[PDB]
RNA sequence: GAUUAACCCAAGUCAAUAGAAGCCGGCGUAAAGAGUGUUUUAGAUCACCCCCUCCCCAAUAAAGCUAAAACUCACCUGAGUUGUAAAAAACUCCAGUUGACACAAAAUAGACUACGAAAGUGGCUUUAACAUAUCUGAACACACAAUAGCUAAGACCCAAACUGGGAUUAGAUACCCCACUAUGCUUAGCCCUAAACCUCAACAGUUAAAUCAACAAAACUGCUCGCCAGAACACUACGAGCCACAGCUUAAAACUCAAAGGACCUGGCGGUGCUUCAUAUCCCUCUAGAGGAGCCUGUUCUGUAAUCGAUAAACCCCGAUCAACCUCACCACCUCUUGCUCAGCCUAUAUACCGCCAUCUUCAGCAAACCCUGAUGAAGGCUACAAAGUAAGCGCAAGUACCCACGUAAAGACGUUAGGUCAAGGUGUAGCCCAUGAGGUGGCAAGAAAUGGGCUACAUUUUCUACCCCAGAAAACUACGAUAGCCCUUAUGAAACUUAAGGGUCGAAGGUGGAUUUAGC
């Protein structure tokens, strides 16, 4: 690294320092002293201070990327969420009055939400012991499981079992059946929960 | 045996004190300068001049100093003609430093009887010169052991002095941006000149006082210079993180690297431009949100024997 | 430790050297390296504690007799007094003996001092007439 | 491990010199060069035909004053002029030191077609920087 | 002396043998006081005192080491191990702990009476007790308790053989 | 071995052989206290004086007894039980609760330290009962002696050599699982062994002196008995004796070697322990890859009349920042002879070397000169409320370079691998000298196969075009995809199917890659 152990990550929210000094506690109070002596880093230029920015949304773009075309991940990411958007809409005009309630229209709710419903709950680790590894269930951790739910999605994705079809139309696609809880990412985690549940008897073996 | 080490008397540095005096008169005849006011500073750049070096270092280059500050302090002898030696701490070995820890340990004895920023403890490197003697780190921390032992006590004004020889002082760059001058163009308008610098790019910001939030790139409006959205994200965080965009006349002209080694340039340069026309405590906001810093992240060489910067060839 | 205040104190007192400090192996058997070849060594040393802090002997009494200089020590009964050449059996703990001793040593010492100037001052004043 | 242009280390008894005693990662920030032109300069040429000329310089030094050069010569190029800088024992006998400077100039002006200057500095014995 | 150069060796050896300087008290300064029989480690050495003109007839080393320290005349047997430093260092240790003539006296307040088959009867006084020489007489012993030796017993009663025994040598 | 010189003895020399010098030392581990006790003939002086742990805790023998667990049977219930790193086999009148029920074996106490000659003895009770008023005293006398084992007759819960079955394994006559027997138990006889080792004889005594090779369990004295004298052959052979008949006891030699052995030190190693770690690292974890296809390239095999070198990590687009001729050292043919050189050699040896490097080093050591310890052995050398270490010098470090203090370069000691290179050049030694030298002409350097590294791809985050980031087309047998093949032209050059570029034709495999594996904060 060409910083120094001295240099601290910045702070972006816009709303932190606005902050009065009289709900500043003692402990916060002290903190904001002591930043002023210290170095900070430039903030990179992936996170600004917009208010559209979503940390979920750009990392999910890094994941995508190839070779550092990040105008090419973050198109397909906004193209997906226009066909998020235009594909909701269609459902909501050809609705009965009653089923327009329960038809949500806002593309990121979206991806949110079917990322959580794609978290598993415990994974498979390969422990070995008496000379064989066995795939004893282990509690990932919250990153983890995190992680695994967007790498599943753009694995599903890249998958070559689809023709011709763009990444956009593929990912809305998918990001609409996790929201109904349906769909192969979320049977992955299914299959994922049915072997974690049937070599519960290998539960011991790990130690941590 | 041949090598010896140089031992220099008190008889050798007294020679030598005179042929400086005197090589000092010489080389003010060659300058034609007044020999009384000639001080060291001179000797250095007339030395630089009569004698070029261009070796990186400093301490290899031809220099004409003063013999108290070449030849090192050297332990002087410690002893009479009749062998006795005149500190009664001789046999220890550190009698300069243990008559330190015994000195120290006395006032703190009286103290039983009768009854800070900006410094720094003396470094161990620091505290040889003074005793002239070796010292392992851990004969040190015992001695700053007991000075802090002196401090906490009610100790008198005059172990006040005692402990301050032994603090150093530091001088602390206070973490403020330098403000701009806001100067005035033929029509009367305000504005701030800075620049910035990203990887390979060097930009120059001028930032009106009052305007409608028009900026021109080398004289194309920004929106059609920066393309793609991220460019123009960064163009607008210093103003919307000091909630006045739509208020400034930005002119720039950046030249050099890429696409987001520009915008880059010019935030940082618009961002030290706008510090000029915001109150101090915002200033520190931009610092601690990395609006002031320069990004030192620069392309990393690659190796002789090397794929790339960091990159190894396939081991078979 | 406890009293390498006063001992320091007192030999400063009576014109004399001190050594309460952790004696580094060589002192004596290496002093022409340590200190130089043109070095005195002591031709007495007086141990008031003959013990370290390990409850054993301290060095200097078998270094002393290597270089052939006489020592004198206050040995307790826990002590060895077998190459001490002068060996003073006492209490070396209690601090009302160790004022004692010392009181004595520097009287003792301060008191030939200037008798030697006596002796002189009436040789070199007799020997001129 | 690397060997270039370094004297390893000895007991102590082993004399090096200045230049002797730095090795080549040091020779433009602790050592300069014993031989100055403008051949290696960007835009400058002939670089290849003044370094024929002192490596022959040397070797003709080393064996025309034989156990009286105390440190390695010193080459300076001014235009036409070429200089020669060197350090030498006081052994030999000053009348046998004239005979050879101006066997030397001559002969190394008709053969460089060049005024040739030669400038001797004796010394008592071979300055020792340390020993290794 | 320990070092990689064998020069260098000499050099620590010699000069540290100097400050580790042992006196040997020398009888009429050619012999021994008196006869040593010790035994260091697994080493035998026994020494006789000898007259003038009889030499060095023992081992190799005990002859250098005496003629450093002044002994002409001592006759040696080695037995057990011959290591050079068990008998160096077994030598000088006996020929440290022998008491004189003189310390017999004082020890015994008696005089010491040297007896000679050349010089007949007569009784030659070698050393006298400086403090108060004692009257009464040490008890005479019909026999002595002493542990003896079987190869000095064995050559008195003409029994030892061996071809390797008083043969004629140089002069040492 | 020859030659020269020298040394020793000398009318002798000195090869083979034989002989001459052999007991007062030892026995914890080197060869020796032979399993135990008693006595005899005798010896000793520790026997009178003169004195201090009787009895009781797990001695022994006999008879009787039984608390816990188990087996078995019966009832009731259940449908399985066993086995384990994980399985199979086995069993299914099986398993669990309850109750009844031993010729087996004896938790806790026992953190005790006792009895007995030793072996050995640890549940309860009872009987008998534990030699000797000097010591010593036996391979064989006399009497004992763990386990195993024999013979005979009983018993039988469990365990269990053998054996059988199951599994593992290259194999498995083994380790793991199951079952079962001899045997372990009782009675009566035999056998007579042990690492029967507290490897440290019995009795009496001492703690001073030289304490004492080492280690272990401090070192000695008196007295006596027993034993032992290089290793191995040899717990053998023969002989004798014995209820022993594949046995035990006692116990040699020949051949053979010049060592074996005991106890330490250092270092290395360990499918060695603890603790703490690894930040691109050991493993998992993140990202792009490799191995799959084609091409390029190197190597190995094969081939050819036709180089050399590197070649586990530390070789393999390595010497070469480079081979059409030249380079060139190779092959075939021809030619020259003081030869470009006061010659020459790319001849052998890198295991004679300099020189330049690799590697551990993505280390932190290295070391002169002293000192001390260990009884003056190889060896070793710290404790900060400090206990023998001090240290110039080399390195690291620091400085310097590049965009700073960061990071990256560079640097990186002594050593290791007789690491690499005599073909950079030089060079020691041995070798060739009408040839192992020099020159000319022509020529080969391929590919059944295998392998390493790399390039391009298998496409839609793509293909083509315009632009250089607000586009329009394409899109599976005229798609994606060759830098290959074939043909032509051009460029360089004296010389090009041959080298490179371009164009045209052609439109393959391939559809995401097994085992494994690389790099990166
Ligand atoms: C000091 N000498 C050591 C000794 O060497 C010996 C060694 O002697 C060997 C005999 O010839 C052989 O018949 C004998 N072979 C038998 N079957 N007996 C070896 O056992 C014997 N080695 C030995 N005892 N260590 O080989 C011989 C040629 C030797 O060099 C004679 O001097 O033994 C050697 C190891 O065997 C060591 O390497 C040597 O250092
Ligand atoms: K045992
Ligand atoms: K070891
Ligand atoms: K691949
Ligand atoms: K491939
Ligand atoms: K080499
Ligand atoms: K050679
Ligand atoms: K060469
Ligand atoms: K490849
Ligand atoms: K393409
Ligand atoms: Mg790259
Ligand atoms: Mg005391
Ligand atoms: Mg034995
Ligand atoms: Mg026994
Ligand atoms: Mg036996
Ligand atoms: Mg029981
Ligand atoms: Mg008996
Ligand atoms: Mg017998
Ligand atoms: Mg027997
Ligand atoms: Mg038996
Ligand atoms: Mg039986
Ligand atoms: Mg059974
Ligand atoms: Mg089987
Ligand atoms: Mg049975
Ligand atoms: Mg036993
Ligand atoms: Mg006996
Ligand atoms: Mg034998
Ligand atoms: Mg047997
Ligand atoms: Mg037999
Ligand atoms: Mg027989
Ligand atoms: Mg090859
Ligand atoms: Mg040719
Ligand atoms: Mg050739
Ligand atoms: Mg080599
Ligand atoms: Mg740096
Ligand atoms: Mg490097
Ligand atoms: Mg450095
Ligand atoms: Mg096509
Ligand atoms: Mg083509």
């Amino acid at each position: 690294s060409r910083y120094s152990p001295e240099f601290k990550d910045p702070l972006i929210d816009k709303e932190y320092y606005r902050k009065p000094v009289e709900e500043l506690t003692e402990e916060e109070k002290y903190v904001r002293e002591l930043k002023k002596t210290q170095l900070i880093k430039a903030a990179p230029a992936g996170k600004t201070s917009s208010v559209f920015e979503d940390p979920v949304i750009s990392k999910f773009t890094n994941m995508m990327m190839i070779g550092g075309n990040k105008v090419l991940a973050r198109s397909l990411m906004i193209q997906t969420l226009e066909a998020v958007k235009r594909k909701q809409f269609e459902k909501y005009h050809a609705a009965s009055a009653e089923e327009q309630a329960t038809i949500e229209r806002n593309p990121y709710t979206i991806f949110h939400q079917a990322l959580k419903n794609c978290e598993p709950m415990i994974g498979l680790v390969p422990i070995l012991k008496g000379g064989r590894f066995y795939q004893v269930p282990v509690p990932l951790p919250d990153r983890r499981r995190r992680f695994l739910a967007m790498k599943w999605m753009i694995t599903e994705c890249r998958d070559k079992k689809h023709q011709r079809t763009l990444m956009p139309e593929k990912l809305s696609h998918k990001l609409l059946e996790a929201f109904h809880n349906q769909g192969p990412v979320i049977k992955r985690k299914h299959d994922l929960h049915k072997m974690a549940e049937a070599n519960r008897a290998l539960a011991h073996y790990r130690w941590w | 045996p041949t090598s010896k080490r140089e031992t220099y008397t008190e008889d050798f540095i007294k020679k030598q004190i005179e042929e400086f005096n005197i090589g000092k008169r010489h080389l003010a005849n060659m300058m034609g300068e007044d020999p009384e006011t000639f001080t060291q500073e001179d000797i250095d750049r007339a030395i630089a001049y009569l004698f070029p070096s261009g070796l990186f270092e400093k301490r290899a280059r031809p220099v004409m100093k003063h013999p108290e500050q070449i030849f090192p302090r050297q332990r002087a002898i410690q002893w009479g003609e009749d062998g006795r030696p005149f500190h009664y701490l001789f046999y220890t070995g550190k009698q300069s430093y243990y008559s330190l820890m015994h000195d120290v340990y006395g006032m703190l004895l009286n103290l039983e009887k009768h009854q800070v920023i900006g410094s720094r403890w003396l470094i161990k490197e620091e505290l040889e010169e003074m005793l002239v003697e070796k010292l392992s780190d851990l004969d040190y921390m015992q001695f700053i052991r007991l000075l802090e032992k002196l401090l906490t006590s009610q100790c008198g004004a005059a172990e006040e002095e005692f402990v301050q020889r032994f603090r150093r002082s530091v001088t602390l760059e206070s973490k403020k941006q330098l403000i701009e001058p806001v100067q005035y163009d033929e029509q009367g308008m305000a504005f701030s000149k800075s620049e910035g610098k990203r990887k390979t790019a060097k930009a120059e910001a001028i930032v009106y006082k009052h305007g409608s939030g028009r900026i021109k790139v080398n004289g194309i409006d920004y929106q059609l210079y920066f393309p793609i959205t991220q460019d123009r994200e960064q163009l607008m965080f210093p103003f919307h993180f000091v909630d006045r965009l739509g208020k400034h006349d930005v002119t720039c002209t950046v030249s050099g690297g890429g696409r987001s080694a520009q915008a880059g340039a010019i935030r940082l340069a618009m961002a030290k431009a706008l510090c000029s026309f915001v109150t101090e405590d915002e200033v520190e906001w931009m610092r601690q949100a990395g609006l002031l810093t320069t990004d030192p992240r620069v392309r990393e060489r690659k190796k002789p024997g090397q794929e790339g910067a960091r990159r190894k060839f396939t081991w078979k | 430790r406890q009293f390498s205040y006063l001992i320091e104190n007192m030999a400063r007192d009576c014109g004399e050297y001190a050594h309460t400090r952790y004696f580094r192996g060589g002192m004596l058997t290496n002093a022409r390296l340590l200190f130089g070849p043109t070095v005195r060594l002591p031709d007495l040393i007086i141990f008031l504690h003959t013990l370290n802090n390990i409850f054993e002997p301290h060095v200097a009494v078998r270094d002393a007799a290597k270089m052939n200089i006489p020592t004198v020590g206050i040995v307790d009964t826990n002590c060895n007094p077998c190459l001490i050449t002068y060996p003073v059996p006492g209490n070396d703990d209690s601090p009302l003996a160790v004022h004692l001793y010392c009181r004595l040593f520097q009287t003792a010492i301060t008191r030939a001092k200037e008798k030697r100037q006596q002796v002189e001052a009436l040789y070199r004043l007799q020997g001129q007439k | 491990k690397n060997r270039a242009a370094r004297v390893r280390v000895s007991k102590g008894d082993k004399p090096v010199t200045y230049e002797e005693a730095h090795a080549p990662h040091y020779i433009a920030h602790r050592k300069g060069w014993l031989s100055l032109h403008t051949g290696n300069l960007d835009g400058e040429d002939h670089a290849a035909e003044r370094t024929v000329e002192d490596v022959f310089l040397r070797k003709f030094m080393w064996g025309t004053f034989p156990g009286c050069l105390a440190d390695q010569l010193v080459l300076k190029r001014r235009g036409n002029q070429l200089e020669i800088c060197a350090v030498v024992l006081r052994q030999l006998s000053p009348h046998k030191y004239y005979f050879l400077v101006g066997y030397s100039e001559t002969l190394l002006s008709y053969f460089y077609k060049c005024p040739v200057r030669l400038h001797l500095q004796t010394v008592p014995s071979k300055v020792v920087y340390k020993y290794l | 002396g320990k070092a990689t150069d064998r020069m260098d060796a000499f050099r620590k050896a010699k000069n540290r043998a100097v400050h580790h300087l042992h006196y040997i008290e020398r009888y009429e300064d050619h012999t021994i006081f008196h006869d040593i029989s010790l035994r260091f480690k697994r080493t035998h050495i026994k020494m006789k005192k000898q007259p003038k003109g009889y030499g060095l007839r023992c081992h190799r080393a005990i002859i250098t080491i005496c003629r450093l320290i002044g002994i002409k005349d001592m006759y040696a047997k080695v037995s057990g191990s011959i290591n050079m430093l068990s008998l160096t260092q077994g030598l000088f240790r006996g020929l440290s702990r022998q008491e004189t003539h003189q310390q017999l006296a004082d020890k015994k307040g008696l005089h010491v009476v040297e007896i000679r088959e050349e010089c007949g009867p007569l009784p030659i006084v070698v050393a006298s007790p400086r403090g108060p020489l004692r009257k009464d007489p040490e008890p005479e012993d019909e026999v002595p308790d002493v542990k003896l030796d079987w190869e000095d017993v064995k050559t008195a009663q003409g029994m030892k053989r061996s071809v390797w025994s008083n043969l004629k040598r140089a002069a040492t």
